[PDB]
RNA sequence: CAUCCGGGUGUUGUCUCCAUGAAACAGGUAAAGCUGUCCGUUACUGUGGGCUUGCCAUUUUUUGGAAC
């Protein structure tokens, strides 16, 4: 359905994940899958308690993702037509 | 070697101990039957909570997702 | 089989009790093959001891407030909603009405 | 020098009869030592000479000295986090 | 707002929904899409949560909920408890 | 498949379930995100004194992997 | 193929649940929320979804140094199966 | 640079043939299928039609690591 297609359409934009562990990763979406497995690059990780750590890449298993925030300019991508 | 389904099919009519994921509860009893999903049925089974016997229960069914491990008993 | 039986409880006044303790009373308008349940004129409730045990039920009370239906500041946590759609995995039990002729539905 | 599939690594544990240590899924406080003797497509594993090893809360080391013998057990794959040699 | 009793999720596109998640938060936004897993796309999404400091007021009232403005947001279906309609389309 | 090809034969740090961390050379992977590690080490805190070498072969079950970071 | 599950329900572990249904004797079902249900099984499926009659639900609350044995009666109930831990035949 | 023999499309009128549950009355408009008004049907179930293409509990979603 459309939510996975929207995620694959976010590829190359900055997206922000929150995980089930509560952590937040903001970075450029490199790759995505029907599982919602995502790769991020050039990533700012916010620990749930507020700590901030920078990582060059992260791969996240899709089952551990809670929500993904994508850029708003995707609202009129062809997939919604 | 012995795979999980043949091993558990070989424990039928023997005593087994079914440790659970939760509450430190283990049921020890004679294995009656087993499903492909590893649902279990025990007769003469009895409950142990943290190693303390809670009396016999009789004939019980255990749903597959509650089981941690099934150990053979001597 | 049995969810295809739940498909027959339309327009009956079920009580769905969820796995977090939240109790949902209302008219059952539809049920998915996956037990996703759509209800109208819903009255969300939480048991009084659940509310007292704040540490173990803070999520449930927060969700009951954040549904937006908790208008009256009554002595019990109550939410009033015209429509709710419940994801079926979260349903623990469903009280059925006494008058229901189960023999005629389970065929 | 190739991709080694995880199932083939469990089969190497089985074939070379190498003792293993198993980290349980949410039970960070206990681990299981033994020898794998069979498995399936779900990583259910049959373990010979299983011993349940407590893990120290602060140090994080394995208290082998007070481990509990279990015998041949079928450890359900939904409860396995990690399998390692020795 | 009152909505038709026969309404399914397929009908609620462009409606503003409150979507409640299993960790105690709510997401409010216009529904753009849904999936067989109940994955949801919320446009212009806002998250509200009840801080633990203010949670005692809910025990047997004014609650100061914390908000984040998210924007276009994908919710993963397993995290969702239930969804409630807040507002009609424009 | 998990497209983990990028990570093969490189060091990775995996955050796994239970707030545990494991570092190792990715030896291979699976549709479920199961992975094999060479040279695996359990990570406890910052001090290397609390880190523990695991073994030659380590298999990690895919649902236990929360995340992995390239190193 | 339905003739397969017909057999797994007659000879596999769920045969116990089936005998409870056929002979109409009650069973004690332990739930994941620490509640016990003593009820008569009217119908079940492979998930251990159940439709039950004469449900008597028992659970114990904690109020500090003392506990209370709570109890309920439900005329008829649907139980989602994933909450089932152990189904025990009443002796 | 013209004439001539011809052509398309749109709108309105007219002519011929065939038809004629509601075509009454009033307003408005370039006009009307516009407004008041009138007629029929529909809301629940069954059958039928059309669409979706779902069915055709085992690690990434929905048959519970939860509960304390």
């Amino acid at each position: 359905g459309i939510p996975v297609k929207l995620l694959n359409e976010a590829q190359g934009h900055i997206v922000s994940l929150e995980l089930t562990t509560g952590a937040t990763y903001r970075g450029k979406l490199v790759e995505s899958e029907d599982s919602m497995n995502v790769q991020l690059r050039d990533v700012i990780a916010t620990e749930p308690q507020g700590a901030v750590t920078h990582m060059d890449q992260i791969f996240v298993r899709g089952s551990q993702i809670k929500f993904i925030v994508v850029p708003d300019l995707l609202k009129n991508a062809p997939l919604f037509k | 070697p012995v795979n999980p389904k043949p091993f558990l099919k070989g424990l039928v009519n023997h005593r087994v101990g079914v440790k659970l994921k939760f509450n430190s509860t283990e049921y020890r009893g004679t294995l009656v039957s087993t499903d492909n999903y590893f649902n279990l049925q025990l007769n003469e089974a009895e409950e142990f909570v943290a190693g303390v016997s809670h009396g016999t229960l009789g004939e019980i069914f255990i749903r597959c997702n509650n089981v941690l491990y099934i150990r053979e008993l001597p | 089989k049995l969810v295809n039986f739940l498909k027959k409880l339309r327009n009956e006044q079920v009580t769905i009790e969820l796995k977090n303790g939240t109790t949902v009373w209302g008219t059952l308008q539809s049920v998915s093959p996956q037990m996703n349940a759509i209800l109208t004129d819903v009255k969300l409730t939480l048991p009084q001891p659940r509310l007292n045990k704040l540490n173990s039920n803070g999520i449930a009370m927060a969700s009951l407030y954040l549904t937006g239906g908790q208008q009256p500041t009554a002595s019990d946590n109550i939410a009033s909603l015209q429509y709710i759609n419940i994801r079926g995995n979260t349903i623990r039990q469903i009280i059925l009405p006494d008058s229901l002729n189960l023999d005629s539905l389970l065929v | 020098k190739a991709m080694v599939p995880p199932i083939n690594c469990i089969f190497n544990f089985l074939q070379q009869q190498t003792p293993v240590t198993i980290w349980l899924f949410e039970q960070i406080g206990i681990r299981i030592k033994g020898k794998i003797v069979g498995f399936d497509e779900f990583m259910n594993v049959v373990i010979d000479e299983a011993v349940e090893i407590p893990v120290n809360s602060a140090d994080g080391k394995e208290d082998v000295e007070k481990g509990t013998p279990l015998g041949k057990i079928l450890l359900k794959g939904d409860n396995i986090t990690l399998i390692t040699s020795a | 707002i009152q909505v038709a009793h026969s309404s399914r999720l397929a009908n609620l596109i462009d409606y503003k929904l409150r979507v409640l998640t299993q960790d105690g938060r709510v997401y409010i936004g216009q529904l753009m899409a849904f999936d067989k897993h109940m994955n949801l796309v919320l446009n212009e999404c806002i998250e509200e949560r009840v801080p633990k400091t203010q949670l005692d007021k809910l025990r047997p009232l004014n609650i100061k909920v914390e908000k984040r403005v998210l924007g276009l947001t994908i919710l993963r279906g397993e995290q969702i408890l239930s969804t409630v309609v807040e507002d009609k389309p424009l | 498949t998990p497209e983990l090809k990028k990570y093969m034969d490189k060091k990775i740090l995996l955050n796994i379930n239970g707030s545990r961390k494991v570092a190792g050379i990715l030896r291979g992977y699976d549709i479920f995100l199961n992975v094999v590690l060479d040279d695996a080490m359990e990570i406890n805190g910052e001090d290397p004194a609390n880190n523990h070498q695991l073994g030659l072969q380590t298999v990690i079950r895919g649902n236990s992997i929360i995340s992995l970071e390239a190193l | 193929l339905e003739e397969l599950e017909e057999f797994e329900f007659k000879h596999g572990p769920m045969s116990l649940i089936n005998d409870a249904m056929v002979t109409r004797t009650p069973v004690i079902i332990s739930l994941r929320n620490n509640h016990k249900i003593i009820a008569r099984v009217k119908a079940f499926d492979r998930h251990c979804n159940m439709v039950l009659e004469n449900v008597k639900e028992l659970w114990t609350e904690k109020k500090g140094k003392n506990v209370i044995n709570r109890e309920r009666f439900i005329s008829k109930l649907f139980l989602r199966g994933d909450s089932v831990i152990v189904v025990l035949k009443t002796p």
